[PDB]
């Protein structure tokens, strides 16, 4: 990471798509009921990340023992919780 | 000294570098458990290193050349 | 050394309360040296007893009001640290209060115990004012010295909590005032030889002649280190 | 950190035959925590077998409490 | 639980341990210093008088930050950098801002002060010593005229330092001082009677010579001795400590019936609004002057003492002169409005 | 910011010549506490030139300062932050004394932070200060007449005046300085003269 | 009209009167103004004002500590007070108020661990500010990239 | 009962306190006069009188 | 009271209304640290209602600043009043008159820096007396609410918690009335329900040896917060109108 | 001196320089240093002064521009400028979270400086 | 009560003149009450001996001066003020000083006499210039206590009273400093505690150590009259 400099310059639209790892088709936030995130809206696991730290969404998969395991069923990668936070 | 550290920043000059000297002296006695030249009477680290500073025992130079020193003895032992 | 002792000469006792004792004849100085030095343990070390605990039947905290009585708990308990007391042998008496009908409550309505004395036993502690109304309280005297706030006891021991015991604020120390007067004796040969008249004023309890004792022997006891360990 | 490195340490101060059991079902030094019959199976042992390892792990502890418990018996409050 | 053990865990950490204090706001970086704490019973940081300066505290409910410098570093740049010792002099002009003030300066100013003859007026004593002897004894003023025989330490063309014994005509109060004075410094320093601006010097002047170690001791001490002396002396504050000059009314008649002359003039034709605003405020601001002089003649001197025979004149030991000559508080331009006339006020325009 | 203590010496014999603020009559600020700290340039001697007396490259002690007085120096070249050459910051004799430690300034110091801070601090101390601590405005407008405070001939600079049917010089310049000299030749008091001025002499 | 009521009371005109220290019992040296001044204890007790803190929550975004007593907070180390570190040397104790100390999330841990561990060594990172500052000039559609050595 | 700093007066410029102070002291001299008429009973013409 | 006043702090005491003020005026009839109960004379008293006023006062109450409310009756048992005479002093107020603070004995005079800048020297006496002691009464709630896993509980069984604290809880979870409590001690016992705990192998094996699994609750009771220190003057419990009540309420 | 930091440039040197460009004066006397040694076109130039708020935004550090004022502005005409910040100042360090390159730190950064050079 | 009694712990000598003394535990207040009341009997009541007067030949009164003598006779009684004396037996003993020639006159000029001891005997008196110049005085040592001044013996005592008799202040006192200081000694359980600091200065004749002791033992005498 240690680093020189640091430059700024305009965003080609697809330096943009680079950054991004989903497209957000829906406003939808959360479910009312199960305080979780929808399908492709703004809060989705499948783009930003998972909600608890190595755990999909559906809960297949748990523990630090399963890393980077995409899950196939609600497509939730389980990695850190912290990843939300730069996706 | 114990109130006032005038005398060690006569001793090397910049007060900069009396701080990192001092510094790295401390870090051997904290880590390395280098044993103080002057009895330890109770004092920190901190102190210590600026009571060797006043005297003229500890300085980059010295700390230099010791260095050097033990590094050279380890790579003696190792071939 | 052409050592010059003071011998304690008058006791005017003005009052219980207020007593001047003049004391001669005291060389040049020593009417301040002896004057501030007694001063200060009379008023800082002098022991006594005072009103440590109160316990009042159907009363669980000092901020609530009995029915029957003007005064708040509160201000029951600050009637109570003015409580004169002497305990004659034994260092902690719990003494029982009831008392009913119309009237102000004095101390002379607690049960008189045989070792313990009350000086003031006119003094008001609570008025009652419906005749329906009874109180009923179990106050305990302690003996110790000087200030100790219920709130520095409330830092300390503390080993049983039985929730209905109140801390109220106990002033040991027997004593109100003192000054110290230094006046001419215009003694034999020497005009500088000078009296020491000191002015004293207490609550009840410690006698000024047994104070003044007591404070003299309390000074002498700490010489005893410093004569003695070189 | 504390904790999870005393157990490493608490691991090789026992025996190597219950340390085993404890470290490969909780998941301390191995991946997958094993339940009852995996853990049974893996060393051979039986069901019962489990429970008489279990109860000896936890007399080890008792050990290292009432030498170090001064830290286990303020989890009473 | 906090156990009592803890505390004495405690006690040998915070050992040499520097801890940053800081108040908003922080101007010039001597806002911040480290200190070395000391561990007190109470809920109130302890804060020492001589660095309220740089942080601009006042204890009427002020607060201050409080940072731990972690790392072996960080307390090596508090101890070297940022203590309060070693930040003496402001980084903005030369001078020292290390400087005492109010109590301490009226302490000293109290000592030094010479009044006439007094208890024991031409005595003789062998060096401070007998001298502190004297007045604690009760055979002699702060203030007695007294030749003492005191031994400076100048120093010489190389580092050692030559010592000199000679009589001396000063007073009881400013030998006494003497013995706080570091031996480099010539008494003629002490020999003054010494305000706020002349203690500065003194504190400059020991840096200058001596150092910093012996200018830290020597500040602390100056200190401990001017609160000490300043609660000794026992100054206050009566009503009858504010005087008013005897010719108030007068000077202040005269310039009303003259500003009252202008103002007829001003319905005749001499006058605009700008040049009769110039000349009453140049009236009123030259009676000002004139009442302050008279109530600071009549209150800085005016002090009838009979000197061993006859009467002489010598300056007034009057409390708020005091304070005001030693710069202890209040300036000449605060007792204008206290003894003497308050005088023009300004608009929030700024026109008066 | 930026502005640190970089290198030790650049060599530069520049500086700003600094002459002592002698305005309103007692000089307001001396040349001697003005150049107190600061490093001297262009072999600055004392009035007679055979001879020199201070260095290209020194520090100004109190000492030397206490001399230059014995000799009456008026004006002295002395090396600034502003003629520094040193590319990247500022170095450590075109300052001078870090004034807050009474010797000469360590090198790495962050001197443009201390600059800013110190002409800061006061602007908001004093904004607060007098304002809460004084109620009236207690100014002096009188600046009629210049008296002169010790003896000494009339020194004019800068002055175009016109005789007047009184016998008196009116001034007519906007720039007036009227110095008041000794006998030696030194100035010692100064005094703004205005337009519309009748000049004594 | 207060001097003749001071007479009444056979008290001072002056109101000053003879006062003894009660340490030395010597008389000061001269008179001192006493009375009666009606005293008022304000609101602003040093028992509610008291607070301390070594660690404790973080804040949500920006993961500095909290403000205030009520949250448990840290002192707000503001420009004004970093200047006074930047006017000093002090670097080490900047960069500690700024990383280990606030945001630096990795580094105030590791840091905890080795002053229990006695190494009083600092480990600096990165502060979880900066990340998201990076973050909000991205979602600008301003690319701002790190360049390496 | 409290030791306040004189120098906290002539800058501030609140006089009043002072005042308050002689005013205060007077008032306290004549309840300490009452105070000592009612502990030695005395006539209740001769308080009324003062 | 004030010593040296104004004049003013009679009528301030008055028309702020924090003092009880006789309307009708007449004799009391019955004093009490709790209501007075005057008898109205026939002069003002109407011959249609009962001409007796009775003022109930105020007892030790919260204000917005958690400072202390207290009424004191005034007037003596048998005493004849007037029309806006008062009745029962306010929490600040002396005979009728505005009573602020305290007035003290004061000399101006240095002490050994003890009164540097504005800094005060107080005596020992000023506390002892309890002069400038003062009273706070802090109001402290605890909420039961219902999430997503369920309703929380009050009841005084609170997983992980020493006899030392349960001691002073009552039935229902309550502390009693008077007891005195201290930062830390539980006030209202209270326990959520915690969703399936995916625990760390450690929590498993530490869940295992002490065998306290503590059912599937948490622990969110009301505690006096760090360093406050009291006695529980009074408990006040708000229910919903279908739920079953708690003993203690 | 700091108002006193760039300087407009008239002519061309062996550099970008032509008509009226306005560069720091260090940067022009390092130019003119190496060129008079050299040779090359010979560049005249003249010392222009800023005041403190425009002074501050011409700094060659967009992270002090942006910390100071108009943000918004200063990142626009860096971001189309695709300007590098080296990270020189204080301020851009304290921001990053690093050491100061001065006190303390003017030590151990004048040795970062040195590794530049190799390694 | 629950008697808390100090014990003297640290006895810094730093010279015979000069002693610092350390004293714990003490309960608040006793700092103050001991040490001033110490202070005043170390100040004005430790006994000792000191020249009361003083008889030089061809000298009628202080004020003149004498030829061959760089001195003022002032300053010559002040320089006797500072002469340490002990006497053994006797309460009064008039010592001799006859000198002559060129040199600084010290106190070992003064004739012996058996049972008196000059503590100092290099101490200056009187600086001689000429050769032919000698000086001869009679030098009067009374034993007493406290400070005496002679404006406050001419007040006193108005006896024989002859003029020649050159009266000069006499500090009995061998102490000529003292001071007490107050720290805090923080003690198991109590910060209210506090140590007490004594710094004495005398002069040699009198030990530090023993006139702390002397100073006790005259206030313990001084209770005694109060019984207990
Ligand atoms: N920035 C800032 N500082 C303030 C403000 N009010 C007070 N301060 C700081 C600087 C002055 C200091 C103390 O304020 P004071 O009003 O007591 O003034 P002072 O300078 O101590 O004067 P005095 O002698 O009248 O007490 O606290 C404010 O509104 N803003
Ligand atoms: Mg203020
Ligand atoms: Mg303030
Ligand atoms: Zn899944």
């Amino acid at each position: 990471e240690e680093f020189d400099a640091i430059k700024i310059a305009l965003a080609s639209p697809d330096m943009i798509r680079s950054w991004s790892f989903g497209e957000v088709k829906k406003p939808e936030t959360i479910n009312y009921r199960t305080f979780k995130p929808e399908r492709d809206g703004l809060f989705c696991a499948r783009i930003f990340g998972p909600v608890k730290d190595y755990e999909c969404l559906c809960g297949k998969y748990k523990r630090l023992k399963h890393r980077g395991v995409i899950c196939e069923k609600c497509g939730v990668e389980v990695t850190q919780t912290k990843v939300r936070r730069e996706r | 000294a114990r109130v006032t550290v005038q005398d060690a920043v006569e001793k090397i000059g910049n007060r900069f570098d009396l701080v990192l000297v001092a510094a790295r002296r401390a870090r051997q006695m904290q880590v390395g458990g280098k044993d103080p030249l002057v009895p330890e009477e109770n004092d920190k680290t901190t102190v210590i290193a600026l009571r060797e500073i006043e005297e003229g025992l500890i300085n980059n130079q010295i700390l230099d050349v010791r260095e050097r020193q033990e590094q050279q003895e380890q790579e003696a032992a190792e071939l | 050394t052409e050592f010059l002792k003071p011998r304690l000469v008058d006791i005017e006792q003005v009052s219980s309360t207020h007593a001047k004792v003049t004391l001669e004849p005291l060389e040049r100085g020593f009417g301040h040296t002896l004057g501030n030095a007694l001063r200060r343990i009379l008023l800082s070390s002098m022991p006594g007893c005072a009103v440590t605990e109160v316990e009042i039947d159907g009363v669980l905290h000092e901020y609530s009001t009995k029915e029957g009585v003007q005064e708040d708990i509160l201000e029951i308990l600050l009637n109570l640290k003015g409580l004169a007391v002497r305990v004659q042998g034994k260092d902690e008496v719990i003494l029982t209060l009831n008392k009913s009908g119309i009237g102000p409550v004095t101390a002379a309505d607690i049960t008189h115990d045989g070792d313990v004395e009350i000086v003031k036993p006119q003094h008001v502690i609570c008025h009652l004012t419906d005749e329906n109304a009874s109180i009923s309280m179990r106050i305990k005297v302690q003996r110790g010295r000087g200030y100790v706030p219920a709130s520095t006891r409330i830092h300390s021991e503390e080993d049983e909590r039985p929730i209905g015991r109140l801390l109220v604020d106990a002033c040991y120390s027997p004593v109100e005032r003192i000054a110290y007067n230094v006046e001419a004796a215009r003694v034999e040969q020497r005009t500088d030889l000078d009296k020491l008249v000191i002015e004293m004023e207490t609550n009840g309890t410690i006698d000024p002649e047994e104070a003044i004792r007591r404070a003299a022997t309390i000074l002498a006891e700490q010489l005893e280190a410093f004569v003695d360990l070189r | 950190d504390d904790m999870k490195q005393s157990i490493v340490k608490w691991l090789f101060e026992l025996n190597a035959k219950q340390r085993e059991v404890l470290a490969r079902r909780f998941g301390l030094l191995g991946y997958e925590a094993a339940t009852l019959e995996d853990v049974g199976r893996e060393i051979g042992l039986t069901r019962e077998r489990v429970r008489q390892i279990q109860v000896e792990g936890l007399r080890r502890l008792r050990e290292i409490l009432q030498t170090q418990g001064l830290n286990i018996e303020a989890l009473f409050l | 639980r906090e156990e009592a053990v803890v505390w004495d865990i405690l006690d040998e950490v915070i050992r040499e341990h520097p801890v940053l204090l800081n108040r908003a706001p922080t101007l010039h970086r001597l806002g911040i210093q480290a200190f070395e704490p000391v561990l007190i019973e109470g809920k109130a940081i302890q804060l020492h008088p001589l660095v309220c300066a740089a942080y601009n505290a006042d204890f009427d409910g002020d607060q201050m930050a409080v940072h731990v410098p972690l790392t072996l570093e960080a307390q090596l740049e508090a101890r070297a950098l940022m203590m309060s010792t070693n930040n003496i002099l402001s980084p903005a002009n030369g001078e020292p801002i290390i400087v005492p003030s109010q109590d301490v300066v009226l302490g000293l100013y109290y000592m030094t002060r010479d009044c006439v003859n007094a208890k024991g007026e031409g005595m003789v004593l062998t060096g401070p010593k007998e001298a502190e002897r004297l007045y604690r004894s009760g055979l002699a003023s702060l203030h007695a005229r007294v030749k003492v025989r005191i031994t400076e330490y100048e120093k010489d063309a190389n580092g050692e330092l030559v010592a000199k014994t000679s009589l001396k005509d000063t007073t009881v109060g400013r030998a006494i001082l003497w013995m706080i004075v570091p031996k480099g410094l010539p008494y003629s320093i002490v020999n003054q009677a010494l305000g706020k601006k002349a203690i500065s010097k003194m504190l400059n002047t020991c840096y200058r010579i001596l150092g910093l170690k012996p200018t830290v001791i020597f500040a602390d001490q100056i200190m401990y001795t001017g609160f000490a002396y300043a609660a000794r002396s026992g100054a206050s504050v009566g009503i009858d400590d504010m005087v008013i000059p005897e010719k108030k009314h007068e000077i202040i008649s005269e310039a009303e019936a003259e500003v009252a002359e202008i103002q007829e003039q001003f319905q005749s034709g001499l006058v605009t609004a700008g040049e009769r605003y110039n000349k009453v405020i140049d009236i009123w601001a030259a009676a000002n002057d004139r009442v302050s002089k008279a109530m600071m003649d009549n209150l800085q001197t005016e002090t009838v003492i009979n000197r061993d025979g006859q009467e002489e004149k010598q300056v007034s030991f009057n409390s708020i002169y005091m304070m005001a000559d030693s710069g202890a508080r209040g300036s000449a331009a605060q007792i204008r409005q206290l003894a003497g006339m308050r005088g023009l006020m300004a608009k929030p325009d700024g026109s008066i | 910011q930026d502005l640190v203590v970089t290198e030790d010496d650049c060599g530069t014999h520049e500086g700003i010549m600094m002459t002592p603020v002698i305005e309103g009559g007692d000089v307001k600020e001396p040349l001697r506490d003005r150049v107190l700290g600061r490093v001297t340039a262009e072999d600055v001697l004392k009035p007679g030139t055979a001879d020199i007396l201070v260095p290209r490259n020194t520090l100004l002690h109190e000492q030397w300062c206490d001399l230059l007085e014995e000799n009456s120096v008026d004006a002295v070249k002395v090396r600034s932050v502003v003629s520094c050459d040193t590319d990247f910051g500022v170095c450590a004799h075109c300052y001078g004394r870090d004034l807050a430690r009474g010797h000469i300034i360590n090198k790495g110091e962050a001197i443009g932070v201390i600059a800013a801070q110190s002409i800061g601090e006061p602007g908001t101390q004093l904004t607060m200060r007098t304002f809460h601590i004084g109620g009236a405005a207690s100014r002096a407008a009188a600046e009629s007449s210049i008296q002169v405070k010790n003896k000494g001939s009339i020194k004019l600079s800068n002055v175009k005046s016109v005789v007047n049917s009184s016998g008196k010089l009116v001034i007519t310049s906007r720039n007036t300085e009227l110095k008041l000299i000794d006998e030696f030749g030194r100035t010692k008091e100064s005094y703004k003269v205005p337009y519309g001025a009748v000049l004594a002499k | 009209e207060i001097k003749e009521l001071l007479k009444l009371g056979d008290l001072p005109t002056s109101g000053q009167i003879r006062l003894y220290d009660g340490r030395t019992g010597e008389q000061f040296e001269r008179p001192v103004t006493v009375g009666y001044m009606y005293m008022l204890k304000l609101n602003h007790l040093v028992d509610d004002k008291m607070h301390a803190r070594s660690t404790g929550s973080y804040s949500l975004v920006t993961q500095q500590p909290l403000g205030g007593k009520a949250q448990f907070g840290g002192q707000r180390f503001g420009e004004m007070e970093v200047w006074a570190l930047e006017a000093y040397g002090a670097a080490y104790t900047l960069q500690e108020m700024l990383t280990v100390k606030s945001d630096d999330v990795n580094g105030r841990t590791k840091m905890y661990k080795n002053i229990v561990d006695g190494n009083h060594q600092m480990e600096p990172g990165m502060p979880e500010s900066f990340n998201v500052l990076l973050k909000e000039i991205r979602s600008l559609g301003i690319n701002i990239e790190l360049e390496d050595e | 009962d409290i030791v306040l700093n004189p120098l906290g007066v002539p800058s501030r410029m609140n006089i009043g306190q002072i005042l308050e102070t002689h005013l205060g002291m007077a008032a306290k001299g004549i309840g300490d006069k009452i105070n000592a008429m009612l502990k030695q009973q005395q006539e209740v013409a001769k308080l009324r009188e003062f | 009271k004030p010593l040296v006043g104004t004049g003013m702090e009679r009528a301030v005491a008055v028309d702020s209304g924090v003092t009880a003020v006789a309307k009708r005026g007449g004799v009391v009839q019955y004093v009490d640290a709790s209501r007075i109960v005057i008898k109205v004379n026939e002069d003002e008293m109407y011959p249609g209602e009962a001409g007796i006023d009775i003022y109930n006062l105020t007892k030790y109450t919260r204000s917005n600043q958690n400072t202390c409310i207290n009424q004191m009756p005034c007037v003596s048992l048998g005493e004849p009043v007037e029309r806006g005479d008062v009745l029962a002093d306010g929490p600040s107020t002396d005979l009728g008159e505005l009573a602020l603070g305290q007035n003290m004995r004061v000399a101006f005079m240095p002490w050994n820096g003890y009164n540097f800048e504005d800094s005060i020297l107080v005596s020992e006496r000023v506390v002892q007396e309890d002069r400038f002691t003062t009273i706070h009464i802090q109001e402290l709630a605890c909420v039961s609410r219902d999430t997503k896993l369920g309703p929380e509980e009050i009841t005084a069984d609170i997983p992980n918690v020493g006899e030392a604290a349960l001691s002073k809880l009552d039935e229902s979870g309550i502390v009693y009335i008077g007891a005195e409590v201290t930062g830390g001690d539980i006030l209202v016992g209270k326990v959520t329900p915690k969703g399936e705990t995916q625990l760390t192998p450690e929590e498993k094996l530490l869940r295992a040896i002490f065998g306290e699994k503590a059912s599937d609750v948490k622990d969110s009771s009301l505690r006096v917060p760090n360093g406050v220190s009291g006695t529980v003057i009074d408990v006040q419990v708000f229910t919903r109108d279908g739920v079953e009540k708690d003993k203690r309420a | 001196r700091q108002m006193l930091r760039k300087a407009t440039i008239v002519n061309a040197g062996s550099s970008d320089f032509l008509e009226g460009e306005q560069v720091e004066y260090s940067r022009v006397k390092i130019a003119n240093r190496e060129l008079e040694a050299n040779g090359k076109v010979g560049a005249t130039y003249s010392r222009d002064l800023l005041g403190i708020t425009k002074a501050s935004l011409a700094t060659e550090s967009f992270i002090s521009a942006a910390s100071f004022q108009e943000t918004t502005r200063v990142l626009t005409e860096a971001a189309v400028a695709g300007k590098r910040d080296e990270l020189r100042g204080l301020k851009e360090n304290v921001i990053v979270g690093r050491l100061i390159p001065a006190g303390t730190g003017y030590a151990y950064h004048q040795d970062r400086m040195r590794r530049r050079a190799a390694g």
